[PDB]
């Protein structure tokens, strides 16, 4: 039940330093190497580097001059600092549990638990929260239109997470304004339209925006 | 230098088997690897470690349809009884001295899934959006396979090309595709026409929905 959770700003300006944390729950960081990995949108996985809290740290030769990885035993946390960022550093960033070292010094290689990832966008544009509009409705579709936000992502749940079946949240579209929009839809039984309410819960962490909207007939 | 070579894509039919390949550079031809799977829209998850001696160890919860094997510098992931959810990107990964390396990834297509015609819903601009002095028509295209469509918009039967944004079809949780098309208008444009329509073409057949102010 070891779980990894990445966190950090979703937006940084070019030339700034990106700072992320990886918090481990359900187990200790002791004994393992912990790796950082990133994935630019639509591209492959790139290893950034790793750390063992008492053995060593290292990083990808192409990023080493900009990468500092550290650990905090009291917080059960790993950290990544990436300096002098550019648009080429826009990516989802992951941490993962890597090789275990026995205190004899022997080891068993592993790479068996991933975090969920945190999206980072490098841009001089300012954060903007979304505007949310309902898409009003033996099956019927209804939804929510989530307009004009930056950076990605927004999360959309329905009925405070209680409704997860006919739900589909679409990929965002990048507008010529530089802002994103998306929609989230649910297919519901028509017989439920007069009695069950449907409320989308929109979360935009970069702007700390939280909006509920009812999609009513 | 330590290099893992994967070809970018692979393909096989629903219910068949497929063997994905990862090739180690010659100076590291005895290394173990790990296989990772990334289904569309999700983060990666670990599948298994494949050892030099040909043995393999699956991660907890990974189906036994996934197996691994070895031949020389080649490392394999065999997926049997292919299902729709196996469409994903598969990455091999290894461990060197002070470094870890990923292959470039292989995108697996699972062919021959059941054909499904799209269900189209066309939403007019909400009264809330019109009160904000904006207008978006939203054409929702649901539950189709294969995952390619084209969309045509019309205003009173005349084609509309400006202000159209259409998403690339995405797999739904039920393994059929969905897509969305948006037509951006001013409120005055919306109210000036008798109706607008969204026409979706899928496998040579068209479905049309109309909305009126
Ligand atoms: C901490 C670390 O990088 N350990 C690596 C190990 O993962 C790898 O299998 C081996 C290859 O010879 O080299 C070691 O230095």
């Amino acid at each position: 039940q070891v779980q990894l959770q990445e966190s950090g700003p979703g937006l940084v300006k070019p030339s700034e330093t990106l700072s992320l944390t990886c918090t481990v729950s359900g187990g200790s960081i002791s004994g393992y190497y912990w790796s950082w990995i990133r994935q630019p949108p639509g591209k492959g996985l790139e290893w950034i580097g790793y750390i063992h809290y008492s053995r060593s740290t290292n990083s990808n030769p192409a990023l080493k001059s900009r990468v500092t990885i550290s650990s905090d035993t009291s917080k059960n946390q790993l950290s990544l600092r990436l300096s002098s960022v550019t648009a080429a550093d826009t990516a989802v960033y992951y941490c993962a549990r890597d090789t275990y070292y026995y205190d004899s010094g022997d080891y068993e290689d592993a790479f068996d638990i991933w975090g969920q990832g945190t999206m980072v966008t490098v841009s001089s544009a300012s954060t903007k929260g979304p505007s949310v509009f309902p898409l009003a409705p033996g099956t019927a579709a209804l939804g929510c239109l989530v307009k004009d936000y930056f950076p990605e992502p927004v999360t959309v749940s329905w009925n405070s997470g209680a409704l997860t079946s006919g739900v589909h949240t679409f990929p965002a579209v990048l507008q010529s304004s530089g802002l994103y929009s998306l929609s989230s839809v649910v297919t519901v039984p028509s017989s439920s339209l007069g009695t069950q309410t449907y409320i989308c819960n929109v979360n935009h962490k970069p702007s700390n925006t939280k909006v509920d909207k009812k999609a009513e007939p | 230098q330590l290099v893992l070579t994967q070809s970018p894509s692979a393909s096989a039919s629903l219910g068949a088997s497929v063997k994905l390949t990862c090739t180690l550079s010659s100076g590291h031809s005895n290394y173990a690897i790990a296989w990772h799977q990334q289904q569309p829209g999700k983060g990666p998850r670990y599948l298994m470690k494949v050892n030099r001696d040909g043995s393999h160890i699956r991660g907890d919860g990974i189906p036994d349809r996934f197996s691994g094997s070895t031949s020389g510098a080649e490392r394999y992931l065999t997926i049997s009884s292919l299902q729709s959810e196996d469409e994903a990107d598969y990455y091999c990964q290894t461990w060197g001295a002070g470094i870890r390396v990923f292959g470039g990834g292989t995108k697996l297509t699972v062919l021959g899934q059941p054909k499904a015609a799209p269900s189209v819903t066309l939403f007019p601009p909400s009264s809330e959006e019109l009160q904000a002095n904006k207008a978006t028509l939203v054409c929702l295209i649901s539950d189709f396979y294969p995952g390619a469509v084209t969309v045509a918009w019309k205003a009173d039967g005349s084609p509309v090309k400006a202000g159209v944004e259409t998403t690339t079809p995405s797999k739904q949780s039920n393994n059929k595709y969905a897509a969305s098309s948006y037509l951006s208008l001013t409120p005055e444009q919306w109210k000036s026409h008798r109706s607008y329509s969204c026409q979706v073409t899928h496998e040579g057949s068209t479905v049309e929905k109309t909305v009126a102010p």
